[PDB]
Parts: C-alpha cells; structure tokens; sequence
C-alpha cells in the first residue's frame, strides 16, 4: 500500500463575443474543461466540470469541479489569473487580440468550497494580482479606474472524503462592461476564444 | 514550483524551425 | 539530493524615452529564485550575464548548479517580457511589454559548462503572436513581433564533479519596433522581466 498522488494542470477556456470595446461583452456558456490528469503512474487528459457559481448583468464567477476519492487528503492549488482572448475568426491560430481585465474590489478572489461529500479544514488562502499603470493602454483604452491585469492564488487545505466527493474552485470574477473590455474592437459581435487562467491542482493521501 | 509539470500554453504555434 | 528545483523571473532594468528610440539594456545579473530541496521551500541567486550583444539585441544567459551525480534535467521557459517603471508611485504596475523577433535562430537553448555532460537534448520552441491589428500604448504588431517565445527542454545531466549548465535565453530586442512601453520625454528607467524559468532535476 502506498500514499496516493493526484495533480489536475490545464487552462480552462470560455468563449465570448464581443464588438467594440466600447460595448459590453457577453459570455458564452462553461462546461467541459480539457485539464491533464496524473494519478500516481497514470497520466490522461480528462474533462471536468465548470459552470457559472453566480451570474449578474455585471459579471459571472466561474467554478471548477474537483473529484476527492474517498480518504484523507492534503490540497494544494496553484492559480495564475489572466483573460487574453483571440478572435475565433482569425485565419490564423491563436493571435492574442486582447485580454478581459478584473475589478479590483476585495470580494474578487479564488477561493474554494465543500460539494458533495467532503469537509474541508485548514483553508489557507494568498491571493495576489498585478495592475495595469493608469497610463498603460491597449487597443486604445487606458487603466485609470485601476482595472487588473492578473489575479493570482496559492491554496491550500485539508479534506476528508468519507466517499467519493467532490470541491469546487472560484474563479475571479468575469468582468461584462465596457470598463474591462480591452478586446480589439469590431464591426458586429464576434466570437473571441478567452483564457481563463491557469490552474494547478494537487492531492496528496495521508494515511 | 510543484512537481506537475506546466503545459504548454495555449495558442501556442509551435516553432518548427 | 533526488529532487532540486528552481523558479523565478530573472529582471532586468532597462532605460525607454519615445516609441521612435531604441531601450538601452542595463547589467546582468543576479537573479532570485525559489529554490527546492525534495521539502525544503528556500530561495537563492543565480548567476545571469550576456552570452551575446549587438546594436540590435543582447541574448541572456542564466547559470544553473548541478550537484555530483547522474540528473534528469526538465525546463520551462514561458518567454514573456512585461516591463513596470523603477520609480514609485507605479512600481510593479504594467507599463507595457518589450516584443521578439520572429528570427528562426532566436529562441531558448542550454549548454554544457564545467565538464559536465548533457545528453539526449530534447528542445522544443514556440512562439505566440499578436493579431496584426493589436495595439499596445499606441504601437501595433504589424511586422510579426511576438508576444511570446517558450520552451519545454529536456535531457540528462552526467556530473563526475559539482558542476554547471547555462541556459540561454530568446534575444531581447533593442530596435524601437519591439518597445510597446509608456512613451516619456527623458530616458525613463523600467523593470523588465526576462520570462518565468522553472528548473527541475531528478537524481538517477
């Protein structure tokens, strides 16, 4: 018998639509995220769940879905929180054509939560960003209402699974209005492909 | 920083040289 | 001594004035870096300087410490080079971002120093670009600047004796078509990060 070890490592990707950054955006819809999974001495790409954990005319918080196998387990998550999005319509593969920044206000942050099956002690819970200069501009808009470039998180904690369970991930929060669209600007709606950060989930067994 | 080792990024088109 | 690892930003001060000027590079470098030993959690230096300059670039070069013994050496390289003003009140805000060339023989590398011996060097760049139409502080990315240059590498690492490789980095641009920096009428100093860099090795 042997301690196990479980790692989740991807970037979850949501598509939205926008026209100028004048206007507001709209999100597309989460769900299946492509992540790499490592169990001790196998390794796959699986899908996991996201879904919006709250939604509003202003906003939408993404949340991911972790699976605990049944046992004692330590976490440790590593997050790295930047929007650069690409046009989808773009002939060519990939070109960052902007990015969606974040609020600054002291309820946006990653942090974590009990689903299904689990208890989670011992959250510890560092949460840091990077801001945009007030005079630094891309695509024509400035960061004077101190938008964010970059919110990132170094989790960790404790959980207990009796059974299979599950925890959830809280992303920052998705930014709608115009404040925070730095996408390049287009004629009508187009479909940009946005990042939504990196994250890194690990699960150590104790016994 | 951990033991996973980072992916690569995406949009990434990659450098055949 | 199974398992050391090294990650950080290696910085580097630069000097801008206008969109139209070149930046003017500044000394390398000690570089801080977290440093791992198998549960240790500590931080070190590292030892930076210039492989190559010209008029044009200058390309960095880092030193890593390999102890006596046979490693499994793998390395992440993400190439991105945001710059922030030395001088408060905006220390570590963005102010911009310093381009690379889209040169084929630009790109993340390693070599051997102090009799040690790599072997079965697997080396693989890529690159992102912006959209043509992207604009940074009133500048485009209309003759391919790049974003981004990264690296996965892996190899083995025989050291009879304590010994060192270096890895060399992607070229940093002098020329004004790389500067997407905050434009200033006095030669304005920033900080400019080189890329994150994470070192890990594996005793065999």
């Amino acid at each position: 018998k042997h301690e196990r070890f479980i790692a989740y490592v991807g970037i979850p990707m949501l598509t939205i639509q926008a026209r100028e950054n004048d206007d507001q955006i709209i999100l597309g819809s989460l769900g299946s995220q492509r992540m790499k999974y490592i169990e001790d001495e196998n390794q796959n790409y699986t899908n996991i769940s996201s879904e919006y954990y709250s939604q509003s005319s202003m906003q939408a918080v993404p949340m991911y879905y972790f699976n605990v196998p049944k046992g004692q387990w330590s976490v440790d998550i590593s997050c790295e929180g930047y929007q650069p999005t690409s046009s989808t319509s773009d002939p060519h593969r990939g070109r960052s054509d902007g990015m969606i920044a974040y609020s600054n206000a002291d309820s946006d942050y990653w942090n974590v939560g009990e689903a299904d099956g689990v208890k989670i002690s011992k959250l510890r819970n560092d949460n840091t960003y990077r801001q945009g200069h007030p005079e630094l501009e891309i695509n024509s808009c400035h960061f004077r209402e101190g938008q964010l470039l970059e919110r990132d998180a170094t989790i960790s904690f404790h959980v207990e699974a009796p059974t299979d369970g599950r925890f959830f991930l809280v992303g920052p929060a998705i930014q709608k209005t115009a404040k925070y669209n730095y996408t390049i600007s287009y004629g009508d709606w187009t479909d940009r492909d946005m990042e939504l950060g990196l994250i890194t989930v690990v699960l150590d067994e104790h016994l | 920083a951990n033991r996973v080792r980072r992916p690569p990024r995406e949009g990434h088109i990659y450098m055949a040289s």
